[PDB]
């Protein structure tokens, strides 16, 4: 039948998860636990096993088929992703589950280390019991975020995943830490008025008491994403500053943090820094899990780069092959370059609704300073002494006098750097025609030397950690 | 007792023209905080029950704040406003939505400019969404005005669009004809290494020596037609030095220490 | 984005012949 | 969720940990010694 | 709709002492759900604790402990916690604000090691709030009849009294005592504190023929 | 767990003993880290020194 | 003898430290024998410590290493 | 670093496999 074919792969899924739990339980093996847990296992569990072969009715077959309700409720947790009490909360195509025929296979392998017989479910006290429970939830959450489940299922995730846990450990908190972040993205997507932020805050207190590196990193990045949606600026600003955000973090974590920090910085008139992190973020983000947030980074970033006075290329639009969705941003790119306001104001209002979703709209209005700035910027840098009159004819500014105030303000900001001599009336470039007399070639090299040294210190410590973890746990 | 509808509620008389005094409204708000206690304790947690309570909580606070601008009690307005901000942002379908909501938002926005914190405007604007929950009409005047000042225009800035609302936005303009002047003047300090007095006064929009003196003090500029625009330009030039190595090279101690550990 | 130079090709060849006389 | 052996958790501080600490202090000493020695082989 | 703590915080800034007193109360209920916002306004909370002129002075200190834990600042939580001087009970029953209560015990025990030199007992020179959570920690030991619980705590504090009678009744004498001997020699190299602990053990042994003589020989 | 938590015998949870649980838990987790980090530094250095 | 029955951290550190630095042959050999003695009560810690010494081609250190292991265990 | 990590990933498979082999051996015994 249909669940028999995918049965081979369920034993495979169980092999990787069971081991992962095992590792965690013996002291601090933390580094090896987080790489396994996130993009690597997940890309396989969902896509290869369930979707590709077909049969998504192997997910609540995986976390139940014994009839475990667990000593602290998690029976519901398993239902809601798939097979609510009917055939499919998305895709069924299963003739055996725990509400169709109990048992057909054991991914549970008759030992508490993912799942185990009903004897655990009704009551246990074992030290294997928290370890299976935290783990139980990671396995479930994997289909939730990929398939983009919604509704009530989304609302009840939070309850089971935290306020059943307020005591964990470092091993357990790490697993839970990953589960909360995936649910949080699924939550964000629906654009429900029911507070995403509130749960994520409650989860933070538990993260902090165990003092688990992982818990702080995951929650914090999501908490910023939540904050942007509501559009309550002050809290996110403080929260970003508090995040130390560890150097030993998963790839998806790295791309998402830089991305949030960029959104926050862009409105602020810290656009030079915002644009670098946002460009980086797109590259760093994967091909599979990342896709919802990923879209949003490329759309926002095009506006953010303009804010610095960068003129973004056509290759940028064509190459990921999203050019259609990007088409309006493309229009802003043209408008910024020309130096004339009329085209920029018109586009801002017309696409206004579409921009607001992505969270661009607050950044779009800031470009009005930038429309003129980007055009005066090319002209001031290129030439030496040029008249305000040249700037105004080319750019289509109102007056040379108008153009004179505008250049003055920019040199104060210092992203065009010049000194104006309104005698004859030219704007003058800064330039020394030798930078060897100045420290600047040395200072440039020296900065690299600090940046380089950081890589050496990071590498020596990181290198031994996974083989060490493997030694205690025993390797074949 | 309250500030609610009907003239039997004591602050309401002050909101209307029954008490013409601008400072007896603001004054009377202090008493009103005691009556506020009961009406603001319940709706600081959102529920549809708490919808009747919300309206009244806001009424006392908004009315008091509005009247303060007229007589330039403005710092006191900004602390009163804060409470209003949270109610306008949220508490959806329990009636934050009013004529009062609109007026109040625009008043606050205007104030950030009066302090000359460009930065403060952008964060604040986004916080309330104070540009799509009552829309840019009256609200338009501070938003466009802040965009123009940031841009560096001191010729499409507007003050005429702030007299389209006369909902006590009309008293903020008074102190925003100061601010436009302030900004031109700072930019001019950066602008010139040194230029003629004559060329610089027509752009200041000063043309009497008294006006020159007044803002010159703030700038640090000495005398009236005479001024030293040059201070700001002078700062750029020290990159030329090389003779004292210790600071100029920089991080000499830092790079060495880490390097020694590694090998 | 797209280079303004292309549009410039047709315009630049022609300009050359006139310009030399017009201005020194 | 909650840890399985609460009597082992309350007892462990006084029991296993106290005793261990002495054994660990030697282990620290062996870590500094290796470094000194490592640098000495280099001479 | 609600998701924003902000309005409750604004009330604190607004004028009249009575407005502030209700606001602080409500600000304590919401702090768990939204930690992030409250923490910006953390400094404002500090001054309301500072002033003794509030009735809700206790609540102000309490509000500060709750933000400070959430950040990770356990020590800062404690300076304010000792300040309230009450409402430790409500923290104590919980399983989140229990982190400050746990801390008072962790602080007490280090301070005592220092304090031990001149007066042997932890007693009166260390403060009343921390000593109170510690006396309760002793009461826990006695009730559970965990001999292990008693011994460890006693070592840190440097009191003899708890080592000697691990449960006060002391009708479970052979084997409670044995534990004290192995644990003092292993942990420390401190000769001086050891000599004292052993002496108390002599007095209990002397009285009763109930404890096993294998235990006494170890002490001798 | 807690003072008002599970188990009414109070030796097999230490019912009373709990509710201060964070005091205990902190210590045990701290050991796990220390022992671990010292062991990593030492083995890796021993490998380099043996070469 | 003295540190036997609860060993100090400072005391083990010295014993190791004197041995590496010395050019005096008898002094070197000796330093290594005591390491087993202070650890007599926890025999577990000694074979690791001795391992580093066993590996060198210095016969004086090799001599002491044997003794250390002998007494602890 | 990168080289040791690619190897580290291969070590991971053996090391995980060991915990599962034990499971399979425990279950064959309890099921008879």
């Amino acid at each position: 039948p249909a669940p028999q074919d995918v049965e081979m792969k369920e034993e495979a899924a169980a092999g990787s998860g069971s081991a992962g739990e095992g590792d965690g339980k013996a002291a601090a093996t933390e580094h090896s636990q987080r790489e396994l847990d996130t993009v690597t296992l997940e890309d396989i569990k969902e896509h290869v096993r369930q979707l590709e072969k077909a049969v998504s009715g192997k997910e609540p077959r995986f976390v139940l088929r014994a009839l475990r309700m667990l000593p602290s409720t998690s029976r519901r947790l398993n239902h809601y992703v798939l097979y609510k009490a009917v055939h499919g909360f998305f895709t069924s195509n299963n003739a055996t589950r725990d509400f169709l025929l109990p048992f057909l296979e054991e991914p549970m392998d008759t030992e508490a280390d993912l799942q185990f017989r009903p004897r655990t479910g009704k009551a246990a006290s074992a030290p294997l019991l928290p370890e299976v429970e935290a783990y139980l939830q990671l396995l479930m959450v994997i289909f939730l975020m990929n398939s983009k489940r919604y509704k009530e299922a989304q609302k009840i995730s939070d309850d089971l995943m935290q306020k059943i846990s307020t005591q964990n450990r470092r091993a357990l908190d790490l697993v839970a830490a990953k589960c909360y972040y995936y649910h949080a993205r699924v939550y964000e997507f629906l654009d429900k008025l029911d507070v995403v932020r509130s749960f994520l805050h409650a989860r933070l207190r538990t993260a902090t008491l165990r003092h688990d590196a992982d818990g702080q990193a995951t929650l914090l990045n999501l908490l910023l994403r939540n904050y942007l949606h509501y559009s309550l600026y002050d809290q996110a600003e403080k929260l970003v500053s508090k995040s130390v955000f560890p150097e030993q973090a998963n790839n998806n974590e790295w791309a998402r943090y830089l991305y949030y920090t960029g959104r926050i910085k862009a409105i602020q008139l810290e656009y030079s820094e915002a644009r670098r992190t946002m460009t980086n973020a797109l590259r760093k983000a994967p091909q599979h899990t990342a896709v919802g947030f990923k879209q949003t980074v490329h759309k926002l970033l095009i506006v953010v780069e303009l804010l610095l006075g960068e003129i973004p290329d056509r290759l940028q639009f064509r190459q990921p092959s999203l050019k259609r969705s990007l088409m309006p941003y493309f229009l802003l790119t043209q408008a910024v370059r020309t130096g004339n306001l009329a085209k920029f104001n018109q586009v801002l209002d017309q696409f206004g609704e579409k921009f607001q979703t992505d969270g661009t709209y607050t950044l779009i209005i800031r470009l009005r300073h930038n429309v003129i700035k980007t055009g005066v910027r090319m002209i001031s840098l290129s030439y030496s002494r040029i008249s305000l009159a040249d700037i105004a004819q080319k750019l289509q500014l109102d007056s040379p006098e108008d153009a004179e105030f505008i250049v003055a303000k920019a040199i104060r900001d210092g992203v065009i750097e010049a000194s104006i001599n309104h005698e004859k009336g030219y704007v003058q470039s800064k330039e020394m025609i030798d930078i060897y007399s100045t420290r600047e070639p040395q200072l440039a090299f020296h900065q690299r030397i600090s940046f380089c040294l950081d890589i050496h210190n990071m590498s020596v410590k990181a290198m031994r950690f996974p083989p060490k973890s493997y030694n205690k746990d025993l390797e074949s | 007792l309250q500030a609610a509808a009907g003239m039997y509620e004591q602050l309401k008389d002050e909101w209307n023209r029954k008490s013409p005094n601008l400072s007896k409204c603001g004054e009377e708000l202090g008493r009103l905080k005691l009556v506020l206690l009961e009406l603001n304790f319940l709706p600081t947690t959102g529920t549809k029950l708490t919808k009747q309570q919300l309206i009244l909580a806001r009424d006392i606070l908004e009315i008091g704040a509005q009247w303060s601008i007229l007589c330039k009690d403005i710092p006191s307005f900004e602390r009163y406003m804060a409470q209003l901000k949270c109610y306008y942002f949220d508490y959806k379908e329990q009636l934050p939505e009013s004529a009062y909501m609109h007026q109040l938002l625009g008043l606050n926005l205007l104030f950030l400019l009066s302090q000359n914190r460009v930065a403060e405007f952008h964060t604040e604007l986004e916080r309330l969404p104070a540009k799509d929950i009552q829309t840019n009409v009256y609200i338009k005047h501070p938003v466009s005005l802040e965009q123009y000042l940031m841009e560096g225009s001191y010729n499409k800035v507007f003050l005429a669009k702030g007299n389209i609302p006369a909902e006590s936005y009309t008293f903020f303009i008074d102190i925003l004809l100061d601010t436009i002047r302030d900004e031109i003047a700072g930019c001019i300090e950066k602008a010139y290494e040194k230029i003629l007095f004559a060329e610089a006064t027509r752009i200041l929009f000063f043309s009497t020596p008294k006006k020159m003196t007044d803002y010159a003090k703030k700038r640090g500029w000495l005398l009236g037609p005479n001024n030293y625009y040059s201070f700001a330009s002078q700062q750029q030039k020290p990159e030329d030095s090389t003779i004292p190595s210790t600071e100029l090279a920089r991080q000499v101690i830092e790079y060495a220490r880490q390097l020694e550990m590694i090998v | 984005n797209v280079e303004d130079d292309f549009s410039n090709q047709l315009r630049a060849e022609l300009e050359k012949h006139g310009y030399k006389m017009e201005t020194s | 969720s909650f840890l399985g052996p609460e009597p082992e958790d309350l007892e462990d501080l006084y029991s296993r940990y106290k005793k261990l600490q002495q054994e660990l202090e030697f282990l620290e000493v062996q870590e500094e010694y290796i470094k000194d020695e490592q640098k000495n082989l280099k001479k | 709709m609600i998701t924003s703590a902000a309005g409750i915080i604004s009330l604190l800034d607004e004028e009249e002492p009575q407005l502030k007193e209700f606001a602080l109360h409500k600000l304590n209920a919401v702090v768990n759900d939204f930690w992030a916002e409250i923490s910006e306004s953390v400094d404002k909370i500090e001054v309301l604790y500072e002033d003794e002129g509030f009735r809700s002075r206790q609540f102000a200190a309490l509000v500060a402990s709750k933000v400070f834990y959430h950040l990770g600042a356990f020590e800062e939580s404690l300076n304010y916690a000792l300040g309230a001087g009450d409402l430790f009970n409500v923290n104590d029953n919980s399983e989140y604000v229990e982190t400050i209560i746990a801390k008072c015990i962790d602080h007490y025990t280090k301070q005592c090691v220092e304090n031990a030199d001149l007066p042997e007992g932890e007693k009166k020179p260390i403060d009343q709030r921390l000593e109170g959570i510690v006396n309760k920690m002793f009461q826990r030991c006695l009730d559970d009849h965990k001999y292990k619980q008693a011994i460890g705590i006693a070592l840190e504090t440097r009191r003899l009294d708890v080592f000697e009678k691990t449960i006060l009744e002391s009708n479970d004498v052979p084997g409670m005592l044995a534990y004290s001997l192995k644990l003092c020699m292993s942990l420390m190299q401190n000769k001086q504190f050891r000599n004292k602990v052993l002496r108390v053990l002599v007095k209990i042994y002397m009285n009763l023929e109930k404890p096993d003589f294998i235990n006494v020989c170890q002490c001798l | 767990m807690a003072l008002d938590g599970p188990e009414q015998m109070e030796l097999e949870e230490g019912k009373a003993g709990s509710g201060l649980r964070q005091y205990y838990l902190s210590k045990i987790e701290e050991l796990q880290l220390i022992v671990n980090d010292k062991s990593q530094n030492l083995r890796r250095l021993q490998a380099q020194r043996n070469e | 003898m003295a540190y036997c029955g609860s060993g100090n951290n400072k005391a083990i550190r010295r014993l190791l430290h004197v041995a590496v630095s010395d050019v005096n042959d008898d002094v070197r050999r000796a330093a290594v024998e005591s390491l087993g003695f202070i650890l007599f009560r926890t025999p577990e810690q000694c074979p690791s410590v001795v391992s580093l010494l066993s590996e060198s081609y210095n016969p004086h250190v090799r001599y002491g290493a044997a003794m250390a292991l002998g007494v602890c265990c | 670093m990168v080289v040791v990590y690619l190897a580290s990933l291969i070590r991971s498979v053996v090391a995980l496999h060991n915990l599962i082999n034990n499971k399979i051996a425990n279950r064959d015994a309890e099921k008879k």
